[PDB]
């Protein structure tokens, strides 16, 4: 996997990617999955610079920042996967929220999950963690198939 | 009378200390980078009229040496109250070193917030220009806005690195002549820094973006002018039909290396286009 800052190129034939800065941070965009050469950005931006951040209720937090994922609305021919690290954490539990436009914020949900991630790698070859791995790293995998403008780890 | 005088000037001098010390010398905390330029200003004519008192304070000095010296009987006294002017003066000049300390602080603080915030808006702009998703309506524009970035990526890169210098120069000036809030200061460098960093990859992401466009429509652009060629032999010698044959073969290579970039329905047309250019080639031959 190489490095980014927040930006790189991928095609057809895909790449793995991590944050030089932070390592947790992990983009798979895998073959045939891209339709065409594509410049994507991540970005970790600051719930306050957003106009309309998440709404959260009494015992909800983020345990993330904003990730902004580029170019908002992309769309793959198939699934693509973005590890994103988390804070230690109510109810202990975590959920992904999306915004598509930055003003409504719903929680994400994909047809796949854990057992079509051989599937969804295409024969690429890298090693995803064990579920339980990445718990003890506090790390979420985030099974996509399009870029929303924002995405986001909160705690209910 | 010597000594008579010499009372009657120290507590002129003591006087003079007192008035400048608490009245005159201010403990104001300027609002902005212009009323801390102001207060500086007024300060160090200040800290001036003090520094020239200087001059008084060793004629009192040496007006008491010379008494005591001569055997004066108030030798004693006088040379305590000499004691006692020399005191407060170096008190006097203390407060006056200590209020410039701050004052040049809080100004160089202000001024390198204030270009620090205006590169960063800089460059938050420059983002913006290199986030355009706009990928070319037609080969004759595509090759306009790759050559506009160019161009729009080398000046954005050499005035930004001048810019990033500047500041980054001024901050160690800051720190190495040390100032109370170089921890602030090395966290607003390191921001700095990072978003520059940030920017360069951005741009240059974006050129490589644009350099893609570009072969997809040079591609396009080249096939329909190959078409064409073999058009006008065919409606129509060896040796110009075997130069075109070399640039089919060598068009041909073209699509297989598109194909590996694209798929679905841009891979279709990439693939499509070499089967016309194939076909319409061999229907010649
Ligand atoms: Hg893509
Ligand atoms: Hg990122
Ligand atoms: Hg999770
Ligand atoms: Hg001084």
């Amino acid at each position: 996997a190489t490095g980014f800052l927040v930006s790189f190129m991928v095609d057809a034939r895909g790449g793995s990617m991590r944050g030089s800065r932070h390592n947790g941070l992990r983009v798979v965009i895998p073959p045939r999955t891209c339709a065409a050469p594509t410049r994507i950005t991540c970005r970790l931006v600051k719930p306050q610079k957003l106009s309309t951040p998440p709404p959260l209720a009494e015992e909800e937090g983020l345990a993330s920042r904003i990730i902004a994922l580029g170019p908002t609305g992309a769309q793959f021919l198939s699934p693509v996967i973005v590890e994103i690290p988390h804070f230690a954490s109510g109810d202990r539990e975590l959920v992904v929220l999306r915004s598509e436009n930055g003003s409504v914020w719903k929680e994400h949900r994909s047809r796949y999950g854990e057992s079509y991630l051989d599937q969804i790698l295409n024969g690429m070859d890298e090693e995803l963690g064990s579920l339980e791995e990445l718990e003890k790293k506090r790390v979420c995998r985030i099974i996509t198939t399009d870029f929303p403008l924002y995405f986001v780890i909160m705690s209910r | 009378n010597e000594a008579q005088q010499y009372y009657l000037d120290a507590d002129e001098a003591e006087a003079w200390i007192g008035e400048q010390e608490l009245y005159v010398i201010s403990d104001e905390i300027p609002k902005d980078e212009e009323g801390a330029i102001v207060m500086l200003k007024r300060h160090l004519r200040q800290q001036r009229a003090v520094e020239d008192y200087g001059r008084n304070i060793k004629q009192l000095a040496s007006r008491a040496q010379g008494l005591l010296s001569a055997g004066h009987p108030e030798g004693e006294q006088i040379i305590r109250l000499q004691g006692q002017v020399d005191k407060h003066y170096a008190g006097l000049k203390d407060v006056a070193c200590e209020r410039k300390r701050k004052l040049e602080n809080m100004y160089h603080l202000f001024q390198l917030k204030r270009e620090t915030d205006d590169l960063e808006q800089w460059i938050s702009e420059k983002e913006l220009v290199a986030s355009s998703p706009e990928m070319g309506q037609d080969f004759d524009h595509v090759t306009l806005l790759r050559d506009k970035f160019r161009d729009f990526a080398r000046e954005t890169g050499a005035i930004g690195q001048e810019r990033v210098d500047n500041v980054n120069a001024f901050i160690e000036r800051l720190i190495d002549a040390g100032h109370s809030e170089a921890a602030t200061i090395a966290e607003w460098k390191d921001g700095l820094n990072e978003m520059w960093a940030d920017l360069l990859e951005l741009i240059d992401t974006r050129m490589q973006l644009l350099a893609a466009s570009y072969d997809l429509h040079r591609y396009f652009y080249t096939g329909a002018e190959i078409l064409g060629l073999i058009d006008e032999k065919h409606r129509e010698f060896e040796r110009d039909v075997h130069l075109l044959g070399v640039q089919v073969q060598q068009f041909q290579d073209v699509a297989t290396r598109l194909q590996t970039a694209y798929a679905g329905e841009k891979a279709e047309a990439i693939q499509n286009k070499e089967q016309e250019v194939s076909a319409a080639w061999q229907a010649l031959l």
